[PDB]
C-alpha cells in the first residue's frame, strides 16, 4: 500500500490525482502515510531549492489534511509540517505568500480540527448559521450546441440535488465529532440516534459545534484548545474510523446560447427567492466563444460602475476548455484552485466630435472604418434592409516602448477606409487598410506593422467609425482624437 | 378568470369586426373597375438625373412648390435640390451620418431628418444669417427615427423603432401627442389632407388610422404577410396605399374598413420599399428591391408600367403635389425625375 502511494505520488507531480483522492478515502489510514510522504519530498526542496515544485505539494497537503478522517493526538504530523514549511519565508514571493496562508490553514486545523472542512461544506450547502452566516453557488453557464453529451449529462447530474438540509446536517454533525474523538466514538450508534432527531434541532446542534470549532480555533495556546474542544463536544453529547467525503455543493444549469453576461441578472431574480458571499460561474469554452473575454469585459467595468451582481456577491469565473470522473474531477478543481488570473487590458482615450472625453477599455481588439461601418449595418437588421468606402484621413503617431523606457516615436499621414488592432506589457498587431486610390472599389494596401501605443487624430469634419473588442452592436463614430496605450470577478486558473 | 374572459372578448369582439367587414365586402373595387377603359402602357421616360450625392440615397420629400426637393443619403448628407434646374440649392452636412428619412415642409422653411440617433434634427433653411442652421432636436424617442412630415413650421409628426409615432411641437421640444399602440416598428407614415387624420405602416403587417386631434387609434387594417415598409393616403383622404416585403402593395378604404384592392405579380418577388399615387390616385408608383419601380393601375390593380431608371434598389420615391413628375431616390447614389 505504501509503495502503491509513493508510485502515485511520483506520477502525479510528473487523471493521476483524481486517483490519489480515490485510494487515500478507501482506509482512514491511508491519509497520514500519504502525508508523511509529501513532507519527505517538500523537505528534498526545501533543502535543494528547486523552486518550480513547490505549489502542487502545497495545495496536496491542504486538500488532504482537509479530508484527512481524524488525526491521531500521538502523531506530530502537524508540527512537522509547519516546522518544514516555516522555512519558506526565506523564498521569493509568491512561495512565502502561499507558505503564509498555508500556515495558517494549519494552525486553524491545529487548534479546531475539521474546522476548515466543516467552513468549506457549511458555506458550499448554504446551512450556515445566524451569527457567522455566508453562501456559495455554483452556475454552469453552458452552450447546448457547442458543449459535448458527456458534458450535459456530467451537468445534469451534478445539478440534481442530492442531499438535504437534515442529511447535510447529520454529515456535519458526524465529522466535527468524528474528528475530535476519533475511533473512540460510536459512529453508528450517533447517526442512528441523529436519524431519529428533528431538522431544528440539528441545526442548533450544528450552530454550537461550529462556534464551539471557531472559539477553539481563536484560542492562542494549540494545546488546550484541542481539550477544551473536547470537552464542550462531550458536554454538548474503540471503534473504527471512516471517510466522510465532501457533500456535493448547490449547482445550477442554464443553458447560455448568448455571448453576454446579461443572463446572470435574470437568475438573479430567483435569487431574491433562493436567500461576503460567493458565485461560482464555471463557464465552458470553445475557440470563439474570444466573445467570452469581451462579456467579461462588461461585467468587470459595467458591475464596477453599476454594482449590481457585486452587491451580495463575489463573482469568481471558472473556464472550462470544451459521480463520474469528470464530476469529481471538476468539483475539486472549482472547491481547490483560488488564484486568480487577469488578463491585461488596453486603454483608449477618446475626444468626441462633440469634444466630451472618457476613457474605455479594449479587452481583445480594436476595429476603424469599414470594419466599423460593416459592423455597424451587421447591427442594423431592418436598418440593414433599408440600409465603396470613401476613406477616412487620420494623422496616426505610433509609439513603440519598452522597458528601458525610450519610445522610439513615429508618424504619418495617410487616407485609409478602415484599421484593426490585434493582440500578439504587450504587443498589437496592427492593420493599416489604405486607400491608394479612392472611387466603387479603392485599392487596399493591407500595413501590419508592430505598435504597441498608437496616437490617432481625425479631422472634425472625417468622424471616424471605431469598434473595441469586436463588439459590432456599439460602434462609435463621431471621434475626432484616440490615443490608445496598455493600460470582484476573476478568471482562474490551477497554476 | 379576469384575464381568460378578457382574452376571450377579444377573441369575440376580434370576429365581430371581421363580421363587420364581410358584410361590407359585398363586391371587390376589381368587379367594379372591370368596365372602365384600361389605361394602357405607362412608357416613361427620365426626365433628369440628380448626381452628387456619394452613396445609397434613403429618403426625399418634395416641398409644397413642386420644384425644391430634400433628400438624405448614407453619406451623412441632406442635399436640397431644385429640380428644374438641377442646381443643389443646399448641401447640408449632419450630425449624425446614420440619416434615413427626410421631409421639406409644406411651408418650405423648414426641413426635418432623423435617424438612428433618436433624434428628429429640423432644420430652418430661412436663417437670421441665411445658413443652414438646425432648429430643434426633438429628442425623445427611444428607437430609431423612421419617418416624419411636417404639419407646419411649429408641429410635426414623427414615428419611431420603439413601436410608436408622437407628435411634437417644434417650439416646446416636447411631444405634444404620443401615438402608441403598434407592435412592430413603424416603418412609414403620412399626414392626411385634412391634418386631423393620418395613418401610419409598421412592422406588424398592419396599418394603423390615428387623430392627431385626440391621439387614439381608430382603424387597424391587416392583410399583408410581412412588413409594410410604406404608406400614403389617396388623393381624397379616404383611402390609402401599403407597400410591404410580401412581394405585394395593398389598398385600404377607412369607411369601408378593409383591404379593397392588392397590387401583386408572380414575376415580382421582392419587397416594396416606397409607395405614392398619382394626383388624382389612378396611378400606384410602387419602388421595389430589383432596381425597378412598377406602376399599377390603383383601379385596374395591373401592372401598367415599369420603371427601371436605377442599377440599385429603388429605395424611395415620391410625386409632386400638381402630379407633373416623379422623384425617385435609390441606393445607387442618384435620384431621378421622370415624366
Amino acid at each position: 500500500t505504501e509503495d502503491r502511494i509513493q508510485h502515485a505520488l511520483e506520477r502525479c507531480l510528473h487523471l493521476n490525482c483524481w486517483s490519489l483522492q480515490e485510494l487515500v478515502s478507501r482506509d482512514p489510514g491511508h491519509f497520514l502515510i500519504l502525508l508523511e510522504q509529501i513532507l519527505q519530498k517538500t523537505r528534498e526542496v526545501q533543502e535543494k531549492g528547486t523552486y518550480d515544485l513547490l505549489a502542487p505539494l502545497a495545495l496536496l497537503f491542504y486538500s488532504t489534511v482537509l479530508c484527512t478522517p481524524h488525526f491521531p493526538p500521538d502523531s506530530d504530523l502537524l508540527l512537522k509540517a509547519a516546522r518544514t514549511y516555516h522555512r519558506f519565508l526565506t523564498w521569493p514571493v509568491p512561495y512565502c505568500s502561499i507558505c503564509q496562508e498555508l500556515l495558517t490553514f494549519i494552525d486553524a486545523e491545529l487548534k479546531a480540527p475539521g474546522i476548515s472542512y466543516q467552513r468549506l461544506v457549511r458555506a458550499e450547502q448554504g446551512l450556515s448559521t445566524r451569527s457567522h452566516r455566508s453562501s456559495t453557488v455554483t452556475v454552469l453557464l453552458l452552450n447546448p450546441v457547442e458543449v459535448q453529451a458527456e458534458f450535459l449529462d456530467v451537468a445534469d447530474k451534478l445539478s440534481t440535488p442530492g442531499p438535504s438540509p437534515h442529511s447535510a446536517y447529520i454529515t456535519l454533525l458526524l465529522h466535527a465529532f468524528q474528528a475530535t474523538f476519533g475511533a473512540h466514538c460510536d459512529l453508528s450508534g450517533l447517526h442512528r440516534r441523529l436519524q431519529s432527531k428533528t431538522l431544528a434541532e440539528l441545526e442548533a446542534i450544528f450552530t454550537e459545534t461550529a462556534e464551539a470549532q471557531e472559539l477553539a480555533s481563536g484560542i492562542g495556546d494549540a494545546a488546550e484548545a484541542r481539550q477544551w474542544l473536547r470537552t464542550k463536544l462531550q458536554a454538548v453529547g474503540p471503534g473504527k474510523l471512516r471517510t466522510i467525503p465532501i457533500p456535493v455543493a448547490r449547482c445550477y444549469t442554464y443553458s447560455w446560447n448568448q455571448d453576454s453576461f446579461d443572463i446572470l441578472q435574470e437568475i438573479l431574480l430567483k435569487e431574491q427567492e433562493l436567500l461576503a458571499s460567493t458565485l461560482r460561474v464555471v463557464v465552458f469554452g470553445s475557440d470563439r466563444i474570444g466573445k467570452v473575454a469581451r462579456a467579461y469585459s462588461n461585467l468587470r467595468r459595467l458591475e464596477n460602475n453599476r454594482p449590481l451582481l457585486t452587491r451580495f456577491f463575489k463573482l469568481q469565473f471558472f473556464y472550462v476548455p470544451v459521480l463520474p470522473i469528470l464530476a469529481d474531477m471538476l468539483l475539486y478543481y472549482c472547491r481547490f484552485a483560488a488564484r486568480p488570473v487577469l488578463l491585461q487590458v488596453y486603454q483608449t482615450e477618446l475626444t468626441f466630435i462633440t469634444g466630451e472625453k472618457t476613457t474605455e477599455i479594449f479587452i481583445h481588439s480594436l476595429e476603424l472604418g469599414h470594419s466599423a461601418a460593416t459592423r455597424a449595418i451587421k447591427a442594423s437588421g431592418p436598418g440593414s434592409k433599408r440600409l465603396e468606402a470613401v476613406p477616412l484621413t487620420l494623422q496616426i503617431i505610433y509609439s513603440k516602448g519598452a522597458i528601458s523606457g525610450r519610445s522610439r516615436w513615429s508618424n504619418m499621414e495617410k487616407l485609409c477606409t478602415s484599421v484593426n488592432l490585434s493582440k500578439a506589457t504587450e504587443a498589437l498587431t496592427l492593420n493599416l487598410t489604405e486607400v491608394v486610390k479612392r472611387q466603387g472599389f479603392n485599392q487596399i494596401s493591407t500595413s501590419q506593422i508592430k505598435v504597441d501605443k498608437v496616437q490617432i487624430i481625425g479631422s472634425n469634419s472625417c468622424p471616424f467609425a471605431v469598434c473595441l473588442d469586436q463588439d459590432e452592436r456599439k460602434i462609435l463614430q463621431s471621434v475626432i482624437r484616440c490615443e490608445v496605450s496598455p493600460c470582484c470577478l476573476p478568471i482562474m486558473t490551477f497554476s | 378568470s379576469e384575464l381568460d374572459q378578457l382574452r376571450q372578448e377579444a377573441e369575440q369582439l376580434k370576429n365581430q369586426i371581421r363580421d363587420a367587414r364581410k358584410a361590407c365586402a359585398d363586391a371587390t373595387l376589381s368587379q367594379i373597375t372591370n368596365n372602365i377603359d384600361p389605361v394602357g402602357r405607362i412608357q416613361m421616360r427620365t426626365r433628369r438625373t440628380l448626381r452628387g450625392h456619394l452613396a445609397k440615397i434613403y429618403a426625399m420629400h418634395w416641398g409644397t412648390d413642386s420644384r425644391l426637393l430634400v433628400s438624405a443619403s448614407q453619406d451623412g448628407k441632406l442635399i436640397i435640390w431644385d429640380s428644374y434646374t438641377t442646381n443643389k440649392v443646399h448641401a447640408i452636412p449632419l450630425r449624425s451620418s446614420w440619416v434615413m428619412t427626410c421631409a421639406y415642409a409644406p411651408s418650405g422653411n423648414y426641413v426635418a431628418c432623423g435617424g438612428l440617433d433618436n433624434i428628429c434634427s429640423i432644420y430652418n433653411l430661412k436663417t437670421r444669417e441665411g445658413n443652414v442652421r438646425v432648429s430643434r432636436e426633438l429628442a425623445g424617442h427611444t428607437g430609431y427615427l423612421s419617418c416624419c412630415r411636417f404639419l407646419d413650421d411649429n408641429q410635426i409628426v414623427t414615428s419611431s423603432g420603439d413601436t410608436t409615432c408622437a407628435l411634437w411641437d417644434i417650439e416646446t421640444g416636447q411631444q405634444t401627442t404620443t401615438f402608441t399602440g403598434h407592435t412592430g416598428d413603424v416603418m412609414s407614415l403620412s399626414l392626411a389632407p385634412d391634418t386631423r387624420l393620418f395613418v401610419s405602416g409598421a412592422c406588424d403587417a398592419s396599418a394603423k388610422l390615428w387623430d392627431v386631434r385626440e391621439g387614439m387609434c381608430r382603424q387597424t387594417f391587416t392583410g399583408h404577410e410581412s412588413d409594410i415598409n410604406a404608406i400614403c393616403f389617396f388623393p381624397n383622404g379616404n383611402a390609402f396605399a401599403t407597400g410591404s416585403d410580401d412581394a405585394t402593395c395593398r389598398l385600404f378604404d377607412l369607411r369601408a374598413d378593409q383591404e379593397l384592392m392588392t397590387y401583386s405579380h408572380d414575376n415580382i418577388i421582392c419587397g416594396i420599399t416606397s409607395v405614392s399615387f398619382s394626383k388624382s390616385g389612378r396611378l400606384l408608383l410602387a419602388g421595389y428591391d430589383d432596381f425597378n419601380c412598377n406602376v399599377w393601375d390603383a383601379l385596374k390593380a395591373d401592372r401598367a408600367g415599369v420603371l427601371a431608371g436605377h442599377d440599385n434598389r429603388v429605395s424611395c420615391l415620391g410625386v409632386t403635389d400638381d402630379g407633373m413628375a416623379v422623384a425617385t431616390g435609390s441606393w445607387d447614389s442618384f435620384l431621378k425625375i421622370w415624366n
